[PDB]
RNA sequence: GAAUUGGCUGUAAAGAUGCGGCCUACCCGUAGCAGGACGAAAAGACCCCGUGGAGCUUUACUAUAGUCUGGCAUUGGGAU
RNA sequence: GCGACUGUUUACCAAAAUCACAGCACUCUGCCAACACGAACAGUGGACGUAUAGGGUGUGACGCCUGCCCGGUGCCGGAAGGUCAAGUGGAGCGGUGCAAGCUGCGAAAUGAAGCCCCGGUGAACGGCUAAGGUAGCGAA
RNA sequence: UGAAACAUGAUUGCCCGUACCGCAAACCGACACAGGUGUCCGAGUGUCAAUGCACUAAGGCGCGCGAGAGAACCCUCGUU
RNA sequence: GUAGGGGAGCGUUCAGUCCGCGGAGAAGCCAUACCGGAAGGAGUGGUGGAGCCGACUGAAGUGCGGAUGCCGGCAUGAGUAACGAUAAAAGAAGUGAGAAUCUUCUUCGCCGUAAGGACAAGGGUUCCUGGGGAAGGGUCGUCCGCCCAGGGAAAGUCGGGACCUAAGGUGAGGCCGAACGGCGCAGCCGAUGGACAGCAGGUCAAGAUUCCUGCACCGAUCAUGUGGAGUGAUGGAGGG
RNA sequence: GGUCAAGAUAGUAAGGGUCCACGGUGGAUGCCCUGGCGCUGGAGCCGAUGAAGGACGCGAUUACCUGCGAAAAGCCCCGACGAGCUGGAGAUACGCUUUGACUCGGGGAUGUCCGAAUGGGGAAACCCACCUCGUAAGAGGUAUCCGCAAGGAUGGGAACUCAGGGAACUGAAACAUCUCAGUACCUGAAGGAGAAGAAAGAGAAUUCGAUUCCGUUAGUAGCGGCGAGCGAACCCGGAUCAGCCCAAUCAAGCCGAAGUGGCUGGAAAGCUACACCUCAGAAGGUGAGAGUCCUGUAGGCGAACGAGAGGUCGUUGUUCGUGAAACGAUGACUGAAUCCGCGCGGACCACCGCGCAAGGCUAAAUACUCCCAGUGACCGAUAGCGCAUAGUACCGUGAGGGAAAGGUGAAAAGAACCCCGGGAGGGGAGUGAAAGAGAACCUGAAACCGUGGACUUACAAGCAGUCAUGGCACCUUAUGCGUGUUAUGGCGUGCCUAUUGAAGCAUGAGCCGGCGACUUAGACCUGACGUGCGAGCUUAAGUUGAAAAACGGAGGCGGAGCGAAAGCGAGUCCGAAUAGGGCGGCAUUAGUACGUCGGGCUAGACUCGAAACCAGGUGAGCUAAGCAUGACCAGGUUGAAA
């Protein structure tokens, strides 16, 4: 069943940023990452949302409805943006922490 | 062996000629007296259990 | 390379298959049975045409002397009659005229014999 | 094999429900009988064939375990 | 009628007149026995026995019995002579070289068992030309 | 010199099996199969005797389709 | 016009190349009165939900009704024969969505050298409790030897082992063998046999010479006393 | 109207038939892949510091698997890596993570029990001992064979290598030789390769000069019941190329250019309009089709520290099957020399010639393929491995045999709540582009079951149709021709196989779907067609390049025939010269290489099927017997010897 290796298990962004859906629906809309799951390329960011009925049976009292919670999608958003467009990302170097590196696109921040 | 044994498959319909004799009466209900459900001639209400009186038990 | 048969055994089947009409049960629902009805429907169909015209010379024949006969003749002598007037020489649709227009038939029948005797 | 699966005579590769001629016969079932369907079951176990097979014979051919036998080693010393 | 008897047998068409049997007979076997299993001068069984024992074959309680034919085959014994293997034995023939020599072929006689040959043996094959059916029984 | 043996105290006691079916829907028979399975116990009354035969304790069970009907024919019986 | 020879072509996949086509919708499926001399082709509609026609050339696991062909699915026989020993069953009452078929009671009938009881082997949890209600149970099932979960099995002395040996197995060192290997004394393994310490009761839902209760026995190790001296083998004999 | 009479005729369908519609069943078909096959290349041993392959265990919950192993889904360390992680599992809880988890590389430490298994027993994973070190817990040793001693050996490996032993079917249309074969199988030893190897050689040139492998020579020499059939070597081309010694760069990994709008859509990477990158337009993914969104790719970087003697008898091998038959080899008897020495050059001799045996080790080119990567006019689920994974289920006492099985959607958003039902199931609602995708979820053929409708059917003899006509219905390629259905008439002996002859009471077959049979190879022979050269025409092995093909003449075919052969030659064999046979010239006349094809030959040879034969092993847990040790036979009767 293959799964999510196309890519290579790695998120081009992190589980904080913010991203902008490009593609797909909710083209453009943003907000922070919650949720990075690298291996199956899943996403949780505040943006799309869905209306789920919690399947709780016997579950002490319960009353159980319909949620409100966020739905994950894969490379349907483009990790990070700046000039509030997606950007690819490219001039790194490092900062007061060399013990890193950054990343940047036209602009440089991120 | 299964000494006799049929000499070829029977028709769809030679098998059907057949049972057109198979199809069930429907029962002749009449109505109870009381309760007025319908109910088994000769036989005991099975709503009231009337046959005049109530013999048979709520 | 590897070359199933798929959808070309189908297809070939549903010819035949749907050849087969009002081919009493089996010999219009299965193929084996259906296509082998088709095989002496070969010899019929075939056989049939160098034979309808066998049964329909018959049908006028029959007709043009049940009137030739009507009068006092019969097909045998009355159309070597006709013969006899070279003049005369339709045979064909000479049964018809026979049929619907009895003043025209008679009209060829006394011809005849009046190129008879 | 599929069936819209009669009787008598005849014909047919020589014992026909589907060929011929005549006759009988409204449609569908149930319980029963076993003459027919050269009914089932087993690619006949008889018979012939196959330069097929196999078991068994023997003074068929051939070889061989085994076995007797002469020479040669292990094997020597003393006499006629 | 058959078989003496108890017994045994064709698991899945034969229970028997089949087989076995006690009894009889022939013969083999001297003991690491004859005989048999085994690649094997290993081992072992016969037998931790030893010829009134063990092997093999046939016959089948008991009873009265059991004849005639050894030409043929076999088995035992005899055994002059005939034939017969390897080998021993080297003449005779031929090769090559100049030659010494080196090399092909090949007897006579001699040489084991066996085979031919002589006799024998039937509860050996077997027959009733090697003889021709003693008793007893007999369309069983 | 403080032995072996007895006694009176004490401490000590390992591993495996021990449920249930087990002449049977729990094992071998493809099936909760009319078969096959070794051993032991196996009551009473009556009948020479007995682990026979009849009835029956203890105990176990009526066998995992059922109801009617009362024909032919088939099976297993009774009388003639 | 049969065996056979010769000719021209249809179709299927894969491959190279050309023109392309497709989510307002490919292939495949389904319907059809069109087209071509045939094999076959197209148009239109429906289904479908993603890949796909046509043309030239190349390679083929390339075309099917037969083979008592192979795998799979579904029919006929037909609601037929059967429901597995002719030891029978009846009522009441109860539970339940639903009971001839479960539970309770009261009767009946069958076995009783058994169709009772205790083991062995073999099987494993099938045992007990509470649930279950698909499939299995030749029919129902609310029930089960079936499904789920939890629980249950207790030994110094009963069997076995830490003891013994039989057939047989194995076997240092030995005898043989083309290899692998074949035999073989002592020794060892090896029960079905030898040897060896307990009985009576109680009682979980489910265990009992195993747990408890009562009383007992065996070996071992130590202490105390007695004793007052030998103790006595992988060997002999007796015996088993 | 009526009544009476005589005529005629329709209507109802219990059930059936044909056609249509709609469904169920079932799984073909198409598309797809989480899975296979082949070839190329790479790589190529593991183990008493205890393997291979297993038993029992470890998790909060764990049955299967996975990884491990009581330090148990993991423990240290070094590196790499930067948000996540908390195995497959789809679940909850607990938690762990820059004093950088996790994951990937690379070394350590732990590693119960069995297994060569080796403390002793043992019917595998169990049962019992002993000695030593010792806190007891716990540690360790306790096998046989070589060696003072270190240290080596026992085991396991798909195929490949050598060796010891070595079939038969089958062919020869039977069969004993011979063939099939020294193949299959058994066994021993070994490695990553082996084997072989440095000349008492091959050859006829007084040449070559270890071994091995490919080409060729050649199907020539030759072997052969001279039958079937078997079949060399030298030379020459090429891979590769050494002889030496005794005794007297690949793995982790990091960096890595280039786009927007509008349109269609449920969603765009599609359309359209402008723009960019390009030593990276290989590829996969993203709600449909991707150079510029992601991962990558070309290209660059890139680690602590990790890899790279003669003979005689009996026989036999080489083409060598007894033949005139050498040489090699060896079981048995024998038994030499040594330079004015020894072996051989196919009996044998001389002469001529090549070489020096009885000691040894040796790269490399060669083989195979369990494992790995890449590729494929390979498969894509009755195919492909048996397995989209299972040697499992299931069958067998055992050796052994051995399955089938795929697909919701882009994403669970997997259906809250209400209706009928005990449930199963279903209907709404809601999600979704779609439920005309709902979890017994892509397409969903056919047989087969069913509901509804249309036209029909209850004096009829029927291979089931076909031709003709009428009736009824309908008319999207279709109202003017038809489509469907039907009544009556004529005519009419299923299909295949095998046959002199089949409806045949002759074979086969229940129905449908899918699977299912004249092929592949050899520098082989022979011919048709076509192409290139052409009196000449070609390469094979290999070589070097390869998102390509050139190089490579060793060799082969034309070019002279005739004859047993010497050999002669457009002539030549018969024969002593005159006749002829075969050949040239004939009036004329070429091929050869590659391809497609017809056919031949040798291989399993169109497919399926044998009874049987041979090899190695599995079985006395049934049954026939033996051996050791145990068990069992109510009750009654009779009445022997003594
Ligand atoms: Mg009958
Ligand atoms: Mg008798
Ligand atoms: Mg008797
Ligand atoms: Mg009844
Ligand atoms: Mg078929
Ligand atoms: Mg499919
Ligand atoms: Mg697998
Ligand atoms: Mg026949």
């Amino acid at each position: 069943p293959s799964a999510g290796s196309h890519h290579n298990d790695k998120l081009h962004f992190k589980k904080g940023d913010t991203v902008i859906v490009l593609s797909g629906k909710h083209k453009g809309q943003t907000g922070k990452v919650l949720l990075a799951l690298p291996r199956d390329q899943k996403v949780v960011v505040e943006g799309v949302n869905v209306i789920t009925k919690n399947v709780k049976p016997s579950m002490t009292n319960p009353q159980g409805g319909q949620e409100q919670r966020e739905l994950a999608l894969h490379a349907s958003k483009v990790a990070l943006v700046d000039p509030e467009t997606g950007k690819a990302t490219r001039v790194r170097k490092q900062i007061v922490d060399g013990k890193k590196v950054r990343v940047a696109v036209a602009s440089g921040k991120t | 062996a299964k000494h006799p044994v049929p000499k070829k498959k029977t028709s769809k319909s030679k098998r059907d000629m057949r049972r057109s004799h198979h199809a069930l009466t429907a029962p002749n209900l009449t109505e109870c007296p009381q309760c007025h459900g319908k109910k088994l001639s000769h036989h005991i209400c099975p709503n009231c259990g009337y046959y005049d009186g109530r013999q048979v038990l709520a | 390379p590897r070359a199933k048969t798929g959808i070309v055994r189908r297809r070939r089947h549903k010819k035949v298959l749907k050849r087969a009409k009002g081919f009493w049960g089996s010999r219009s629902k299965q193929y084996r049975n259906a296509f082998q009805t088709l095989l002496n429907a070969a010899t019929y169909e075939y056989r049939d045409r160098r034979n309808k015209k066998r049964d329909f010379r018959r049908l006028w024949i029959q007709r043009i002397n049940a009137g030739a006969r009507l009068h006092g003749m019969n097909y045998s002598t009355f159309i070597n009659g006709l013969k006899r007037a070279n003049i005369d020489l339709n045979r064909k649709v000479l049964a018809d005229i026979a049929a619907r227009e009895p003043e025209a038939f008679k009209a060829l029948v006394d011809a005849s014999r009046n190129a008879r005797q």
